[PDB]
RNA sequence: GGUCGGCUCAUCACAUCCUGGGGCUGAAGUAGGUCCCAAGGGUAUGGCGUUCGCCAUUUAAAGUGGUACGCGAGCGGGUUUAGAACGUCGUGAGACAGUCGGUCCCUAUCUGCCGUGGGCGCUGGAGAACUGAGGGGGGCUGCUCCUAGUACGAGAGGACCGGAGUGGACGCAUCACUGGUGUUCGGGUUGUCAUGCCAAUGGCACUGCCCGGUAGCUAAAUGCGGAAGAGAUAAGUGCUGAAAGCAUCUAAGCACGAAACUUGCCCCGAGAUGAGUUCUCCCUGACCCUUUAAGGGUCCUGAAGGAACGUUGAAGACGACGACGUUGAUAGGCCGGGUGUGUAAGCGCAGCGAUGCGUUGAGCUAACCGGUACUAAUGAACCGUGAGGCUUAACCU
RNA sequence: AAUCCUUGUCGGGUAAGUUCCGACUGCACGAAUGGCGUAAUGAUGGCCAGGCUGUCUCCACCCGAGACUCAGUGAAAUU
RNA sequence: CACGGUGGUCAGGUAGAGAAUACCAAGGCGCUUGAGAGAACUCGGGUGAAGGAACUAGGCAAAAUGGUGCCGUAACUUC
RNA sequence: AGGACCGAACCGACUAAUGAAAAAUUAGCGGAUGACUUGUGGCUGGGGGUGAAAGGCCAAUCAAACCGGGAGAUAGCU
């Protein structure tokens, strides 16, 4: 139910070893806008694989 | 004696003229092919290296295609060992077929079981469920105990607690062989065998016989 | 465990399920495109995509049935007047989703499903 | 898959007569008996049909001797030699489960004509 | 499928119209009798002037159920109740004289012979 | 400054209940008695707060103990609060191991255990297949038949040894069958509201109430298992054989000998840091720099492979594992089939009508089967480098 | 018996009944701190039967809410 | 605490004995974290072969019964 | 007619499982023309009240309320 000891911040930092956040690889170029997107995802504009899939 | 390289097809039942139903596995054993024959100088040891099926060309890799290139055959799916027992002689190129099997009897046919999943004490190890009524509180499917109090102070290993289950590999021992086919590269086998349908199975003469 | 189980449940009752699928269908055959999440929108090719095939043979009792699945007069018309003749030729494959980021409020991934003969 | 339909359609019976649920039919069986294989027959009517190929079955239920008895048989097995259709029932449902709690006038099935 | 406390009816001519399964015997723990299968049982429901009497403990052999039997090729044989024939505790061979009600091929043998023999239908 | 019993889970001892091996017997046989070895596995359901016990019916057997009289941060009949009463004791308040009612909290830090990953290591890197140090699972047993109504016995009765079948309990797998489930399929039907109304549909009433039921998952369903064999032994039996001219199973030597032990069967397993083996694949460039060594740095270079992203899975809590990504069937859709339901709607006929009949085994049909690029799986980018230390030996020249 | 010995003994009910019902040496019933009866009544105590059933043999599947993962917020006992 | 308690008045429709219940009107709301996933286990539900109290201290809990009319209805009774 | 019966409101709280809640929930359960229930106001005060009696209740407090005072009670105890 609860702890007997404090656990030392030594053991708390060991614990959170594994919390730390992966970035992104890599983002995509867009091949007619030349605008960063992630993988698979539209661009901001609206483009996806060069074609202009969603208008503003 | 060497074993084979399968897929299971699926359940279906054979008919005998006497009236008996027999319920067969279907195996499809298309030609299993060496690989490798290592042995007791260079590998220590007595076995061949088979593969079977095909492969993409595209997805299979550099090392394992220099693999197949120095043996001199097609990419297979897997590869597969069966250690070699005194005289039995293989050739790196050759194929071995389901006629192989016409011979026995009796088969162990292995392979890797469906998967459960994280599975609760009852089902994974028949644990008798607690009384569903009569004030029970919250502790229905739960295992109950786990140990002794003070002494030994401690749960015991190999304690039986939840778990996966399943997804392993496991034997079926001594499994009568109802029809070789040649033809179609099947082998019937009576009962059921590990693992779904498309799984990989390796079938051996039994060894218990 | 759920082997060869399909649908998504959508931590919803089946009845609520049923109405979304219904209300979202209608929506996207308004409006051509829409956007939901992800795992939603591809949810609903498996009810729009069906609706649209029985739209192509225009009948009676095809008209009510569609009335039925989806319950919008409008939407029925759209289906058998507009959408059917439009993909009288194409072979399934009738919509189209378009992953499209992350919704602010709650990190849901989004995702426009769209007609594909749309613009 | 294709393997286990080729399999499966080399033993089938190719004289199997249609049958629905309600029909009334009298199924002989082959019945071993020292050694003497000899047909014994079970005429009942069909309160269930399993359609799945060579794993087809249908459920004939019949009172002898009083007591009620249902039997299943296995459509292709090699032990029921004919199948045969005595009367033939019209009833609105695929299993006339139904009938398990019926008796007598209350389990009559009227026939099915033309 | 009888188990303890099962009640079944009776086939034969004995007196016992209902009797209770109070034990399936050949083997421990062993949980259900199909047929013939002997059981020892207990008399419940007897007729005024029969051979057997009520609270009589006796064996007894299970010779149609409602679960049923199942056949090499893979039919089953069930009934709408679950009977069986009075049988002496010793001899073990059936009090009664006639079978009433069809029985199984499941009970042929050189224990049970009698019984078949009586029996109106065989199955 | 948590004390009985029950349940659930056990685990160990052997002073052994069953099964196994043996000696003696007041052991003819069958069945027993008793002692010795043996802890591999097994070792009952019910009737009447209990443990126990008695009784019923089984069983090969229903072992005896330890484990805080094992187990309440795993789950209240009894004793042990407050209410009330009987008997009894007390003048009385009250009292009695004398005799209806009455709150059982805790989200797990560490150890431990069951699963499952991330890091680094294993000395260039990568992809595979192994060996197997070690560890774990498994190890129960009835009945019937034959041998043989033989041996034995006055008869009654009735074998050892050895073989064959079929069960019980337990375990593993599986879904072909028999079934369950199947709020994602089809249908019936009550009340009510809606779609303008009829007809037809939908909502809500536990899936409104039901009847069926696909795939999956599943047991009651159906396949398989316990072994044989080998080695070393236990008690025990001996062989040859002195010490002790004899005798003696032993002191030298030799042999047999049991579910125990080691193997044999199944699973995990090289973090086995003692970090193993085999096969395959990949990288064969420049110059600075000095605190000159397995050193640091800048340009070029970026492999094998990996990861990531996406479509996903009889894999799955998440990670992981598997499949596939247009040189494509990975998923959805579509086509055909199957399965399920049980003859849709609309129209026509018959009927005063409810309804029936025809079109029509129709319509609709999830997770199935076989196909099909119609939709979505992007050209890339990212990590990973650029021949891999020293010392000895043996080889090659 | 709202009686130690005691699971008294006999009978009934059950295959089997320390409970229950009927009867026969009051450890230590007993007559308004009432005795013995009693129809009706009781979320009252005990016992038996019919029906019913996942209570159980012995669990299986399914539908929802949590648990798990992601984003936002963000406690507690204890030490 | 943006968390159970709180007197009066008003009382539509269809079904119904009804201010019960079900579906609706007028009117008012979706309850101030969402998104996925579809493990164990917990909660609240549904169905279940054969058996049917064998469960348990105890049928606890579930299951079942369930309406109107008519026929019919024992002991015992303070009638 | 009825401290009559079945049954919503209303009053209660026998069984059950389960902080939103310092006693609730959902599912059932009892009474429901009466010794009923309820609103508003009034009265009874601490060895005192009230009590169809449980040592119950008297502001989440009861074998003697709360607040302030004697008061830094006393404590051979921790």
């Amino acid at each position: 139910a609860v702890q007997q000891n404090k656990p030392t911040r030594s053991k708390r930092g060991m614990r959170r070893s594994h919390d730390a956040l992966t970035a992104v690889t890599s983002l995509s170029v867009d091949k007619t806008s030349g605008e960063k997107h992630l993988r698979h995802h539209i661009t901001a504009d609206g483009y996806y694989r060069g074609r202009k899939v969603i208008a503003k | 004696m060497i074993g084979l390289v399968g897929k299971k097809v699926g359940m279906t039942r054979i008919f005998t003229e006497d009236g008996v139903s027999i319920p067969v596995t279907v195996i499809e054993v298309e030609a299993n092919r060496v690989t490798q024959v290592k042995d007791l100088a260079n590998d220590g040891y007595r076995a061949i290296q088979v593969t079977t099926g095909a492969k993409k060309a595209n997805r299979v890799t550099k090392p394992e295609a220099g693999h197949f290139a120095k043996a001199g055959v097609e990419a297979g799916r897997g590869l597969w060992e069966f250690r070699l027992a005194e005289g039995e002689e293989f050739t790196v190129g050759q194929s071995i077929s389901v006629e192989l099997f016409a011979d026995v009897k009796k088969v162990d046919v292995t392979g890797t079981s469906k998967g459960k999943g994280f599975a609760g004490t009852v089902k994974r190890w028949n644990f008798r469920t607690q009384d569903a009524t009569h004030g029970n509180s919250l502790s229905h499917r739960v295992p109950g105990s786990i140990g002794q109090n003070q002494t030994p102070g401690k749960v015991f290993k190999g304690k039986k607690m939840a778990g996966q289950m399943g997804n392993e590999r496991v034997t079926v021992q001594s499994l009568d062989v109802v029809r070789v086919d040649a033809e179609r590269n099947l082998l019937l086998v009576k009962g059921a065998v590990p693992g779904a349908t498309g799984s990989d199975l390796i079938v051996k003469p039994a060894v218990k016989a | 465990m759920r082997h060869r189980k399909s649908g998504r449940q959508l931590n919803r009752n089946s009845s609520h399920r049923q109405a979304m699928f219904r209300n979202m269908a209608g929506s996207l055959v308004r409006h051509e495109i829409i956007k939901t999440t992800l795992p939603k929108a591809k949810e609903l090719r498996r009810v729009v995509e069906p609706l649209i095939t029985l739209a192509k043979t225009d009948s009676v009792a095809n008209r009510r049935l569609a009335f039925a699945r989806t319950r919008d007069n409008e939407i029925v018309a759209k289906l058998f007047n507009e959408l059917g003749p439009r993909f009288a030729s194409r072979a399934g494959g009738y919509t189209r989703i378009l992953k499209c980021g992350f919704r602010a409020g709650d990190n849901a991934p989004m995702a426009y499903i769209e007609l594909v003969d749309r613009s | 898959s294709n393997i286990i339909k080729q399999l499966e359609q080399e033993q089938m019976k190719q004289d199997v007569p249609s049958f629905r649920p309600g029909d009334t039919v009298e199924v002989k069986v082959w019945v071993v008996e020292g050694s003497k294989k000899r047909l014994q027959a079970f005429e009942g009517v069909v309160i269930a049909i399993r359609n799945r190929g060579l794993h087809s079955a249908f459920t004939v239920r019949k009172i002898s001797n009083g007591e009620g008895v249902e039997r299943v048989f296995q459509t292709h097995s090699p032990v029921v030699d004919s199948i045969s259709v005595k009367r033939r029932g019209a009833v609105r449902k695929a299993k006339l489960y139904y009938l398990r709690e019926r008796t007598g006038k209350a389990a009559r099935i009227k026939e099915r004509l033309n | 499928m009888i188990q303890e406390q099962t009640m079944l009816n009776v086939a034969d001519n004995s007196g016992a119209r209902r009797v209770m399964c109070i034990k399936v015997l050949g083997g421990s723990h062993r949980r259900y009798a199909g047929v013939g299968d002997i059981i020892k049982i207990t008399i419940k429901e007897a007729i005024p002037r029969g051979k057997v009497k009520k609270g009589d403990v006796l064996k007894a052999v299970v010779v149609r159920t409602k679960k049923g039997v199942r056949r090499p090729d893979g039919s089953v044989i069930r009934f709408d109740g679950n009977a069986c024939v009075l049988l002496n505790n010793n001899s073990e061979q059936p009090i009664g004289t006639r079978i009433f009600g069809p029985v199984t091929r499941e009970l042929r043998s050189e224990k049970f012979m009698k019984i078949i023999s009586l029996a109106p239908e065989v199955l």
